[PDB]
């Protein structure tokens, strides 16, 4: 069919802001609306990203999964025009980003959230006060690995200013900062771990995923024994080994009522909210590539 | 006398009508007519064959604005699809002329292993038969018959003891897909492929490839499961298994929904599964993942299934085919 | 320009080229010196042989 955008801008712009901006002219960009008539306003990630509120991971990450993105194509200063990305169709995207990871052909790339430091994803375009924040986009595998080491770095620089004697941060350091991956060795800028909560764009994650994991020991047991009857599966039986002595001690009798169906339900919203989280909803294949061109035929 | 103040009906209704015409469907042909020529303009595929002169060229009209070829080359507007089609996207392959045999079928879809030296400019790729191969009157005969001295495969991977024991085998291999046109040279093959569309054939003279899976490996869990309707796609699957044999590679199909086919999955393994974790081995972590499973695509149902005998060497096997698959990789998902 | 293949290399596709030369420029001076007796008289018409 047709698929443009033209976004104006308030006032002219500068010429090293035009320059920057041309930097980037094949990254992916989060929309706001599906109208070929756009303001600035909605089409970086400041818009969830700014720097006066805090930065949530989990908000950014409801808001990257039902958007619409698009290609830059042409930049200057007056107007910019892009191309949507709407499925049954084949595009073409230049890799450019500032923390870089080098594609492969046939892979499946991941935009996620961007994890790494602000002047790597961001570009601001002040002539219009406004800055403009664009998502980061890894190979799957890649992706895996990036948000389980950062999440855990997280967990151990909390605890470890907790209690001191728990760990060694040399330990946390040596073990989580480089992320291997095909025959090449990548080496991450970790965010020094600010130290009061709610401030860490993660300890929200962070917090889902701890209380998820000190609720389940307590209600698995309980759905497991409520379930057996004459006919049930043969696997559950079995499984019903495998949990530690520890747990299968446990009595649901101490817990009230209550408070046991608390945790059941606060649980299962976690882990079903969790679980989905880490499919990286916008997700997609890629076909061909080019080293020196840089580009990679995606859909 | 009324100075112009923008821009006109003229330059707007040109460009409009161009952009308007809709698709031609639902003609009605009366018995006493019969047959019609604009009967045949609903027929007509308008396939892109076109064959190397400059006229011609633009007379099949492989040369038009839509990624798909349309009538005459863009002279006429269009009906800006066709049912959604889309052209197949096709995956050129280089490959070592020990590792795939050529005489193989051509609807047996295809797999490659992700090889860890840097920058790898050779690949290594693996069908069914010889994913069996590895991993060691039945299919057996017929493999050996197909693939011989199995060591010429196995330096292909110098991992895969490693891997069968990490349980992260199944993670690395990437199926791609059915096999398209081959050329065939000492050292290095020519091969490629499709993923991502209706299965089909690029040579100039047209033929319609259906894939093709042996008997051993392909399990209908529609049929040994048995109101319930019948749905038009029918969706095919792969699935890896760690069994104390070692790891042995199979095929699922059906309709029954994906929710559904994991469930089905564990009541198919459960005494398979009872052994390998019993007291034989008890576990350790790593090693507790048991198997995983990917989806294959869609083929539309109640065209359901022929069975091709294959020929190698004087010797049968048999063999079932599926037809118009629309390729559709999909990712892993365990299973335990 | 190319060639066609039978393998199933990747191809490469249509290629060109843009170069750029410039100019570079030079100078040249020297140095040379009269007497002011030697410029004067030859501005006074000579009175005597």
């Amino acid at each position: 069919m047709d698929l443009k955008v033209v976004v104006s801008l308030s006032s002219r712009l500068y010429t090293d802001e035009i320059a920057k901006m041309q930097q980037r002219i094949g990254c992916i960009l989060p929309l706001a609306s599906t109208h070929g008539t756009q303001n600035v306003q909605g089409l970086g990630l400041g818009q969830v990203y700014s720097l006066e509120t805090v930065p949530d991971y989990v908000s950014m990450y409801n808001y990257l999964s039902d958007c619409t993105l698009a290609v830059l194509d042409e930049v200057s200063v007056d107007s910019l025009i892009l191309t949507k990305i709407v499925p049954g169709q084949t595009y073409a995207i230049k890799n450019k980003y500032q923390p870089f990871f080098q594609w492969h052909g046939t892979g499946s790339l991941s935009v996620m959230p961007p994890v790494f430091g602000r002047e790597h994803a961001t570009v601001k375009l002040e002539s219009n006060d406004v800055d403009i924040v664009f998502p980061m986009v890894l190979p799957t595998p890649i992706a895996e690995e990036v948000l389980q080491k950062i999440l855990l770095f997280n967990v151990y620089s909390r605890v470890v200013m907790q209690a001191p004697g728990n760990a060694d941060m040399l330990d946390v350091h040596m073990h989580l900062g480089s992320v291997s991956y095909l025959g090449h060795h990548y080496e991450l800028a970790l965010p020094e771990v600010p130290g009061p909560l709610g401030l860490a764009l993660l300890d929200n994650l962070s917090l889902y995923f701890c209380i998820m994991v000190t609720l389940l020991p307590r209600a698995s047991m309980r759905l497991v024994r409520g379930l057996i009857r004459h006919e049930h599966h043969d696997l559950l039986n079995l499984f019903q080994e495998m949990v530690p002595d520890e747990i299968a001690r446990i009595d649901l009798d101490d817990l009230s009522v209550a408070d046991d169906l608390s945790r059941m339900r606060v649980m299962m919203t976690y882990l079903q909210s969790l679980a989905s989280l880490f499919n990286l909803g916008p997700r997609l294949a890629t076909a061909a590539y080019s080293q020196e061109t840089l580009t990679a035929t995606c859909w | 006398m009324k100075v112009q103040g923008s821009v006109d009906r003229r330059r707007l209704q040109r460009r409009i009508a161009g952009l308007l015409p809709p698709p031609a469907r639902r003609l009605n042909i009366s018995r006493g007519s019969e047959f019609t020529r604009d009967v045949r303009g609903l027929v007509e595929e308008h396939a892109q064959a076109s064959s190397l002169s400059a006229a011609a060229v633009w007379r099949a009209g492989l040369l038009a604005p839509g990624e798909v070829a349309v009538a005459g080359g863009g002279s006429g507007g269009g009906s800006f699809s066709w049912s959604g089609w889309r052209p197949p996207v096709f995956g050129d392959f280089l490959i070592h002329a020990s590792s795939f045999n050529n005489a193989e079928a051509t609807g047996t879809p295809l797999f490659q292993f992700k090889q860890s030296d840097p920058f790898s400019g050779v690949d290594a790729v693996f069908t069914p038969l010889s994913l069996f191969i590895l991993m060691n009157g039945g299919l057996t005969r017929m493999a050996n018959l197909l693939y011989d001295s199995p060591a010429t495969l196995a330096d292909l991977v110098p991992d895969f003891g490693r891997l069968v024991a990490d349980r992260r085998f199944h993670n690395f291999i990437t199926p791609v897909g059915p096999l398209v046109e081959n050329i065939k040279s000492t050292y290095l093959n020519k091969i490629t492929t499709v993923v991502h569309g209706p299965v089909v054939s690029k040579a100039i003279p047209r033929s319609t490839v259906k894939v093709t899976v042996p008997q051993e490996a392909f399990v209908d869990l529609d049929a040994w499961l048995s109101l319930q309707p019948c749905p038009a796609d029918a969706r095919l699957y792969v699935a890896l298994t760690y069994e104390e044999a070692g790891p042995r590679f199979t095929f699922f199909q059906s309709s029954r929904g994906h929710c559904q086919i994991m469930n089905i999955l564990r009541i198919y393994y459960s005494p398979s599964i009872m052994h390998r974790y019993a007291v034989v081995q008890p576990l350790h972590i790593e090693e507790l993942t048991f198997g995983a499973v990917a989806c294959l695509g869609t083929f539309s149902a109640t065209d359901g299934w022929r069975r091709s005998a294959f020929n190698y060497r004087g010797s049968s096997l048999p063999v079932v085919e599926i037809d118009s698959f629309y390729s559709n990789v999909s990712d892993w998902e365990v299973i335990l | 320009p190319t060639i066609a293949h039978g393998d199933g290399r990747r191809p490469s596709k249509q290629r060109t080229f843009i170069v750029v030369k410039n100019c570079h420029k030079h100078h040249i001076s020297t140095e040379m010196e009269l007497s002011m007796l030697d410029l004067e008289i030859l501005h006074s018409i000579p009175e005597t042989p």
